[PDB]
């Protein structure tokens, strides 16, 4: 357990940062990160009260400061349960502006970010609303290539949702240059929604909603020139057995459109 | 390059599993900054 000078020094800070709104942060607060023991001293100003400025003045301070590996902690333990709270519990389902351009700051360290937030989010029941403004995020913010294609691939190869589909074509959206591993991993994605005349799973006929489309068109304009033609085929027939109405025709265009590697 | 990074996202679980058992202490007051009780001190008194 901890000393009780500290339990009560930071159960007042605590009480500092539930209305804390300007000016500079307690000073006992901002020495935290400088603390080996954060995580346990952290606890004790009890961030769930924060007020929504403090927690993106943390976010800054405390990523910032710690090492990849520990922002990871600060931004799974902290910023990832407070953007999921405060959008479960407001109104119209939206995210306070403090805490989403808290989120935003932390993409600063992408791989802090992918493994603290956004792995996690999809891998325990991320929604669609949720998807969507983190996603927004995801869009916004300018990430290196190969942090990008590594997130990438890594929601590739996850079982189908709506949400992580959203992410994957945000992603794909970001057009970057990728390693050929993920190109890869893309059209092995798109594949395992066909139908094979033995063994299928649910993927083959599973209902898929315009935001696969979507992912696939994009995927298909911006790397048509980047996968073999065995590749193309099994893309081509995708697009047969399970093409939508509008989008199926505009993609099938684009695949055909592209030179082999 | 890309094969160093894509394995630390794949078993980025086993990753913090594996930090945590081999950097783990204990709070010990004097195992931090030396002026730490200094300032516990300052401030418990306004």
């Amino acid at each position: 357990a901890l000393p009780e000078k500290v339990i009560k020094a930071y159960t007042t800070v605590g009480s500092i940062l539930k209305t804390w709104t300007h000016g500079k942060l307690p000073k006992l607060f901002k020495v935290i990160p400088s603390l080996r023991n954060w995580q346990d001293v952290i606890y004790v100003t009890n961030p769930e009260e924060w007020s929504p400025h403090v927690v993106y003045e943390a976010t800054k301070l405390f990523v910032s400061n710690l090492t990849a590996k520990e922002s990871q902690k600060f931004i799974n333990l902290i910023l990832l349960e407070r953007f999921r709270d405060n959008i479960e519990t407001s109104e119209d389902h939206s995210l306070n502006y403090h805490i989403y351009r808290a989120v935003k700051k932390s993409l600063y360290k992408p791989s802090a970010f992918f493994k603290g937030f956004l792995f996690p989010l999809v891998e325990t029941g991320c929604n669609v609303r949720e998807a969507t403004i983190a996603g927004s995020v995801l869009a916004k913010v300018s990430v290196p290539a190969l942090h990008s294609s590594a997130a990438l691939s890594y929601l590739l190869r996850l079982p189908f949702s709506p949400p992580t589909t959203v992410f994957i074509k945000i992603l794909l959206d970001k057009k970057y240059a990728l390693p050929y591993q993920t190109v890869d991993d893309c059209v092995y994605y798109f594949m395992r929604f066909r139908i094979l005349d033995g063994s299928n799973g649910e993927d083959a006929t599973r209902v898929l909603p315009v935001i696969w489309h979507k992912a696939f068109l994009t995927f298909a304009q911006r790397y048509k020139n980047d996968i073999t033609q065995d590749q193309r085929d099994f893309l081509l027939e995708t697009v047969r057995q399970r093409g939508h109405k509008d989008i199926g025709p505009e993609i099938r265009r684009e695949l055909l459109a592209g030179a082999s590697r | 390059q890309y094969d160093q990074i894509i394995n630390g996202y794949e078993n980025y679980e086993e990753e913090l599993e594996e930090d945590e058992e081999q950097n783990y202490q204990p709070f010990d007051m004097s195992a931090e900054r030396s002026d730490f009780e200094s300032m516990l001190d300052d401030f418990l008194d306004n």
